């Protein structure tokens, strides 16, 4: 797991990346993969995350501050924000 | 006001 | 420019596409893309826009009604969505 | 209203 950027507390982070560990190992597909970490953020941290999973894209967003993470695990790239 | 912008890029 | 999934006013997404076509114009890297088209609908329509520009990405976001639009640019895709 | 959607690149 290779965070290449983030606003967000150590242990927020750890969770980004569990979380998405887990999505990896259920999903094949990057929307599905999305979906599940999305869906367990906006209920252990409330509403409203998004997450983009990929392997080419870029992106410009506006997040609250604390709550933004874009990291790659493997070849996929993750980025998780609240907004 | 506790928001910010942010851009974010693949690898090549 | 092939439109694959909307829920915005036919209007807006003109805009969205003239917004996006100029954005490919003046730049090549996804992020910057992305900027121009968040910054450009931000001002135009009011914060708070995301936008994703890219050929391999799966999302899952929340978006406020008549505000989200999911197309591609020939082969680039692009997602543009108020929270 | 919001509402959520998912996208995926083929």
């Amino acid at each position: 797991a290779v965070i290449k950027n983030a606003d967000m507390s150590e242990e927020m982070q750890q969770d980004a990346v569990d979380c998405a560990t887990q999505a990896l190992e259920k999903y094949n597909i990057e929307k599905d993969i999305a979906a599940y970490i999305k869906k367990e953020f906006d209920k252990k941290y409330n509403p409203t995350w998004h997450c983009i999973v990929g392997r080419n894209f870029g992106s410009y967003v506006t997040h609250e501050t604390r709550h933004f993470i874009y990291f790659y695990l493997g070849q996929v790239a993750i980025l998780l924000f609240k907004s | 006001n506790y928001t910010i912008c942010a851009g974010t890029q693949t690898d090549p």
